[PDB]
Formats: C-alpha cells, sequence, structure tokens
RNA sequence: GUAAGUUUAGAUUAUAGCCAAAAGAGGGAGCUCUUCUGGAACGGAAAAAACCUUUAAUAGUGAAUAAUUAACAACA
C-alpha cells in the first residue's frame, strides 16, 4: 500500500527514489478489467414536426434547425484550416 | 527564411504523435463491478 | 508614537535575531507602494533615496542621516540588515557575488544545489 | 491508446447519464453539483463551446 | 493626387463591413480604427483568458481523480515541481497515466505534508517529503 | 493498408499462433437506449482482455476492438518506438 | 471509560481521517526494490514514443520525436545544425517516467533538434486608445521568430 | 543624500480650473466662506473624470504579487 492513491481503476502506480535521491521514479502499468467483472455482449440480437423530431433526437433547440439568410451563408470559410 | 507564408500561426506547436499512454475518455478511472453489473440492476 | 520603537529591546532583539551589540552597518531597503496621490515630501525624499521602481533592492548606510530619510519613507519601504557571512568580497571573486533573499551577500556563487 | 481516430472522437465527447437521490437533501447543494454536472465541468477537457453537458436525473 | 488610393486604404479594411458603412469613407474610417483598437486592447487580455482555461482544465482533471486543484498546486510546489499550467493540462489529456502517477505523488506528499505539519517537525522528515 | 473483415483476419493469425479466439464482452455501456448510444466491447482471450474498442453500437465496437487488436499483432501500437531519421549510418 | 474520553459525535471527529504511513525502514526497500526493476526497464529498453518535459526562454516546452517548436526571437543558428537542449525536467515512457529534483541530470539524459528556419512574426497592430485618435497613431510589430526541429532523445540506465 | 544653481542679455508663454480629503472661521441642522493636501488605469470599489492598488511601453499559448461586499431572540 506504498502508493497513496487507489491503484485499481487506471495503472498500478509504484513510487520510487532513486539512489542519488534527485530523482523520482513512477512505473505506470495498465490495469486489465477482471473477466469476471464484465458482462458479455449481448447474445440477442412535415416542416415543422421535422424540426421537433430533430431537436427532440439531438436535446436542441428548434431555433438551431432554421435556415439563414444568403448574407450569411455566403460569408462562410469555404476552406476550414487542417494540418496533418 | 523559407517558401511557407508568413501570416498568423493559430498554434506554435505541431506534432504527429500527441497521445503515447491514450487519449482520456470519461469511462477512464471507472471502476467496473463483478458481471459488470450495471447501475440499479436486481439481477 | 513613542521613541521606544526606534529603542530596541532585549525581547525585540530575540524577535528579530539582531544582536544588542555590532549593530549591523548596511540597510537593504525596497519600495512596496506607489507615490501617486503622496504628498511633495514622501514623493521627493523616495526620488532621492533611488527607490523609483517598486520590488528594487536598494542598500544604504545605518547612519543617522541616513536612519532619519528612512524613517521618512518607513511605511513605503521594508528595512533588512544586510549580512557578509564570507566578508566582503575581493576583487577577484568581486564576479562570484551573489544576494540571497535572507539578507545575506555571499561572495562565492559555485551553482551547486543546496539541497 | 490505438484506437481509430473517429471513435476515440467519439468516446471522448461522449455524454454521461447521472442519477441523484434527493431524498432529505438540501437542493441548493445539489443545485452546486448538478450544475457542475450538467454544465460538463466535470471533464478534465471541458471547453465552453464544445456543448459536453452530462445528463443527470433527479428523484 | 492620390486622393482615391487614400480611400482605397481605408475602403480596403472595410471592404468587409455591412452596410453604408462599408461604402463611406466618413463611417468606414471610423469603423476601421475602432476594428484595429479592439484588437490591440484584446492582446493584453488574451494572455489572462488562456491561463485561466489552463487553470480550469487542471482543476477538471485533478477533480477527475479525486484531487482539488490548491492541494495538487501546493504538494508540487513543495516537491520542487515547476512544471506549467499549459504542460499541466498536456499531460492529464495525453498522460493520463502520468497524470495519476502525479495525483498520487501529490497525495503521498500531502499524507507526509500533514503527518509533517501535525509531527511539527520532531519526526524525521519522510521519504517523499526528503530534500 | 486496407484491411477488410478484420474479426476475420484476426481470427486467422489466432489460429495461426495457435491462439483461442478471444470471447467478446461489454466492458462499457452508456446510453443504450438513447439516440447516441456508446458500446465498449472487449476481446477476452482464455479470460484475458487483448483489445477493446469504443462503438457506436455492439457490432462497431467489435470491430473497432478487431482493429486494436490487429494494430497489437503487428506492432504498430499507438506507443510504440518512433522511426529515427537522425542516423548518420 | 478512560479519563478525558470523548464519546464519538458529529463533533468529536474532524471530518478528516487521519493516516498511517508505512515504516520508513522497509519503505526504502520498496523504493529500491522499485528503482531495481524500472533499472532493468531502462537496460532492456522495454519503451517506445517518450516525451520530454523542456524548459526554453519562458516557456516549458513538452516534447516528443519530430515535434516543431518556434520560438518568437532570433537565435543566432545557421538552420540545418542540431542543437542540444541543456533544460529537461521530466522524461516519461509509456509504464514509466523520470522526475527531476528539480532537474534530471546530464548524464541521464541528452535531447538534440535542429534548427529549421529564421522568420519573423506576422504583423501585430498596436494602437492605444485616446480621445481624437487620428489614424496614423498606430504601430506594427513583426516580431523575429525561429522554428526548431526534434531530432533524437537518448537516455541510459544510469539510475 | 544628491546636481544643479547665481548673474547678465533676449524672448515669449501664462495670468478663468474641476472634484475629493484635511485645517479653520461665520453657524447651533446643515449650510457659507477662507486655507492646506491629492488626483486624471490599461486593475478594484457595480455603472463611479476627482477614492484604493498602480513608475513608462515592446513581442511571448510564461512566473510571483498589489488593490479587489462582504459579516457571521437576551437571562442573570
Amino acid at each position: 500500500t506504498y502508493s497513496s492513491l487507489p491503484d485499481d481503476y487506471n495503472c498500478q502506480v509504484d513510487l520510487a527514489l532513486t539512489a542519488d535521491g534527485r530523482t523520482i521514479v513512477c512505473y505506470h502499468p495498465s490495469v486489465d478489467i477482471p473477466y469476471e467483472h464484465t458482462k458479455p455482449i449481448p447474445q440477442p440480437d412535415e416542416q415543422g414536426p421535422m424540426i421537433e423530431q430533430l431537436s427532440k433526437v439531438f436535446y436542441t433547440t428548434k431555433h438551431r434547425w432554421y435556415p439563414h439568410g444568403q448574407y450569411h451563408n455566403r460569408r462562410k470559410k469555404l476552406n476550414p484550416p487542417r494540418d496533418r | 527564411q523559407s517558401g511557407l507564408d508568413v501570416i498568423r500561426i493559430r498554434k506554435p506547436f505541431h506534432t504527429d504523435n500527441p497521445s503515447i499512454q491514450g487519449q482520456w475518455h470519461p469511462f477512464t478511472n471507472k471502476r467496473t463491478a463483478l458481471h459488470g453489473l450495471r447501475p440499479r440492476e436486481l439481477r | 508614537i513613542p521613541d521606544k520603537v526606534f529603542q530596541p529591546k532585549p525581547e525585540d532583539h530575540e524577535k528579530y535575531g539582531g544582536d544588542p551589540q555590532n549593530p549591523h552597518k548596511l540597510h537593504i531597503v525596497t519600495r512596496i507602494r506607489s507615490t501617486k496621490r503622496r504628498p511633495y515630501w514622501e514623493k521627493d525624499t523616495i526620488k532621492m533615496l533611488g527607490l523609483q521602481k517598486a520590488h528594487s533592492p536598494q542598500i544604504h548606510k545605518n547612519i543617522p542621516s541616513v536612519n532619519a530619510k528612512l524613517k521618512v519613507v518607513k511605511h513605503l519601504i521594508r528595512i533588512q540588515p544586510l549580512k557578509l557571512p564570507q566578508g566582503l568580497p575581493t576583487e577577484e571573486t568581486m564576479s562570484s557575488t551573489c544576494l540571497k533573499s535572507t539578507g545575506e551577500l555571499v561572495v562565492q556563487w559555485h551553482l551547486k544545489p543546496v539541497e | 491508446s490505438s484506437f481509430s481516430r473517429a471513435p476515440q472522437q467519439w468516446a471522448t465527447f461522449a455524454r454521461m447519464w447521472y442519477l441523484l437521490d434527493g431524498k432529505m437533501q438540501p437542493p441548493g447543494k445539489l443545485a452546486v453539483i448538478a450544475s457542475n454536472k450538467l454544465q460538463g465541468l466535470n471533464k478534465p477537457v471541458y471547453h465552453q463551446l464544445s456543448d459536453c453537458g452530462d445528463h443527470v436525473v433527479i428523484i | 493626387t492620390d486622393r482615391y488610393w487614400r480611400v482605397q486604404e481605408v475602403l480596403k479594411h472595410a471592404q468587409h463591413f455591412r452596410g453604408r458603412k462599408n461604402r463611406c469613407y466618413r463611417l468606414a474610417v471610423r469603423a476601421v480604427t475602432r476594428a484595429f483598437v479592439k484588437c490591440t486592447k484584446a492582446r493584453r487580455l488574451k494572455k489572462r483568458n488562456l491561463r485561466t482555461l489552463w487553470i480550469n482544465r487542471i482543476t477538471a482533471a485533478s477533480q477527475e481523480h479525486g484531487l482539488k486543484y490548491p492541494a495538487f498546486i501546493v504538494n508540487l510546489i513543495k516537491c520542487q515541481v515547476e512544471l506549467n499550467r499549459k504542460v499541466l493540462v498536456d499531460l492529464a489529456i495525453y498522460e493520463p497515466k502520468t497524470f495519476k502517477s502525479l495525483a498520487a505523488l501529490a497525495k503521498r506528499r500531502q499524507q507526509e505534508g500533514f503527518a509533517a505539519a501535525l509531527g511539527d517537525g520532531k519526526e524525521p522528515e519522510g521519504i517523499f517529503s526528503r530534500v | 493498408w486496407t484491411v477488410v473483415n478484420p474479426m476475420g483476419l484476426l481470427v486467422e493469425e489466432l489460429k495461426k499462433r495457435n491462439i483461442s479466439a478471444p470471447e467478446s464482452r461489454l466492458t462499457r455501456q452508456s446510453g443504450s437506449t438513447t439516440a447516441l448510444p456508446l458500446y465498449f466491447v472487449g476481446l477476452y482471450c482464455d479470460r484475458k482482455l487483448i483489445a477493446e474498442g469504443p462503438g457506436e453500437t455492439v457490432l462497431v465496437a467489435e470491430e473497432e476492438a478487431a482493429r486494436v487488436a490487429l494494430r497489437k499483432l503487428y506492432g504498430f501500437t499507438e506507443n510504440r518506438r518512433p522511426w529515427d531519421y537522425s542516423k548518420p549510418k | 471509560y478512560p479519563q478525558g474520553y470523548v464519546p464519538k459525535t458529529s463533533l468529536s471527529s474532524p471530518p478528516w481521517q487521519e493516516v498511517v504511513l508505512p515504516d520508513p525502514v522497509e519503505e526504502t526497500r520498496h523504493h529500491a526494490e522499485v528503482v531495481k526493476r524500472v533499472n532493468e526497464l531502462i537496460a532492456t529498453g522495454q519503451y517506445g514514443r517518450l516525451f520530454a518535459v523542456v524548459h526554453f526562454a519562458s516557456h516549458q516546452w513538452k516534447v516528443t520525436a519530430e515535434d516543431l517548436i518556434l520560438i518568437e526571437n532570433e537565435l543566432d543558428i545557421k538552420c540545418g545544425e542540431r542543437i542540444r537542449l541543456e533544460k529537461v525536467l521530466l522524461v516519461g515512457a509509456d509504464n514509466f517516467t523520470l522526475l527531476g529534483k528539480p532537474l534530471l541530470r546530464k548524464e541521464l539524459v541528452r535531447v538534440e533538434a535542429t534548427v529549421i528556419e529564421k522568420t519573423e512574426s506576422w504583423p501585430k497592430i498596436n494602437m492605444k486608445f485616446r480621445k481624437r485618435k487620428n489614424f496614423r497613431k498606430k504601430k506594427i510589430i513583426v516580431n523575429p521568430q525561429t522554428i526548431l526541429r526534434i531530432n533524437t532523445i537518448e537516455i541510459a540506465p544510469r539510475l
């Protein structure tokens, strides 16, 4: 119980001091879930209403789905920047 | 100077390997239970 | 304020770790407040002492003339006694000097962790 | 680790459902916790524009 | 004879404006200056927001492991750890295993720190509290 | 490299190595009945988890988990040692 | 009931819970034992991608192989010339990490990077707020810049 | 401690403040006067020209601080 935090969720944290004493060594191997502690995969195999249905599915507001005018539509940047 | 354009750079850091130990997700650090029982399950 | 404040007592000596004999020679003073909105006499004294920039160390002599000047600006400065644990630096060691936050000026800087 | 990009994004940005019992509990203290969970402030990568709020159930 | 180009200088910055402002030099010039000044003021305030964002993310990551942000920072300071807040956010996001090790290290120092504070210094300094 | 049918390919490698086919299990579950369900499926070989993947459906998670295993099989872990361009030799 | 005994109640006990640390002698053995296992791990080279935190200028940069770092100033170093970073406080592996106190020994860690480009920053508009501002009271900056590419990170089992 | 000063010659500019806070005087509330001191954030007191923290201004995805609305029924 040298580790000050529970080691059962993410990884086994082992804290150590090097011989010189000016360094701290941490060993963190991951922990896998026990087979017993998991379930097996399940073996058995209109305009107005449209906005309301869209709002209900995604828990969003109806105002989001209404269109916008030509002015803002043209302003949208056609080339979002993505590197790698 | 290089041929690269001189304009505002959004981020001063570029890496192709952002994560080494894995990207955090909510299920990380969450403990399981025997049989993987879901909450409130009578069984 | 009574004049006893500037007349030290044995209890005060122990609290601040100052020996009643061999009085300290040099003062360390830093400006901790702005002179804006302060009367002209306060402004003039600060400029004379050279504490134009705040948080800037200034070394002053612990002499009656300087002590009177420091007293006028006492509220805007922090006073610490400079200490020479290794004594005055030499010409050769003048380049190795370093002033610690404790108020001690070492004449040799070795760049080694005290730890 | 080593997960595919799109599944990795889905898992991190997923929203969770939480259950709260209010029996003999001060609503304000629950509200403070509920606000934290609802707004998504419980996540390490919380961002104002990420819409990372979580479902909260109070009984 | 360059008055047209002087207007173009104002207009080129005002091409993206909306309304009569984009086509009136009297209004276009005022808008261009106002736009530039707004950016200048935000530059100083922009840095402060970034630190606030980093601190907020750290607290959530620390709270995810059950550690308060102030407690985590103080214990790291006691350990002479000088990692900046921006790097701390990256470690939690990209090194969750390391962050837990950091979380365990801070908690262990906190336990040692509490013991040291209760001890009053009479007890020998702990292994993790040794400098 | 384009790999289709990752589950079949994963099984094919395992039989070649004389390893038992992993038993798929639902490690984690969230929002099952909602329109945005999240399923974690872990491949358990000899009751030991070899790879886990997230998916919107159990099938997707199993497919993603298979892909993760294939990378592990061929030593393509996200944490694998980077290639080195510095060597002058 | 012993003298000075207080029955446990809401206010008799503190909200915080006392903890007991392990005995120092065995604790050092665990500390030494863990180091020996890690020393073997370093010797066996059982690690892949590594991340190292390096402090340069007034900034701390978490670094990995092939990373690109930009410094907002000139460096006086020719492009394509490898340089060694001397300020590293932390280096991490897949299953272990090392922490400096406050810095790692130069022997343990050597980090080298190459200079890519010398450039100046994009123009930055400075205009102070004032009554009757006028249009000519504006300044540009284009602060110098430099580009660095991480090349290699070297470690040895010198614990 | 510090670096200006005295004299001679030429020459203008300026010759109307504002508000706070002190010290007085008429007065007995508050008013009415006179005198001394201080001020013109990019922070804070809510919005606050005049109060508090604040030596200038340069880029930076650094760091330590300052001031910074908040306080924890009565019986002998």
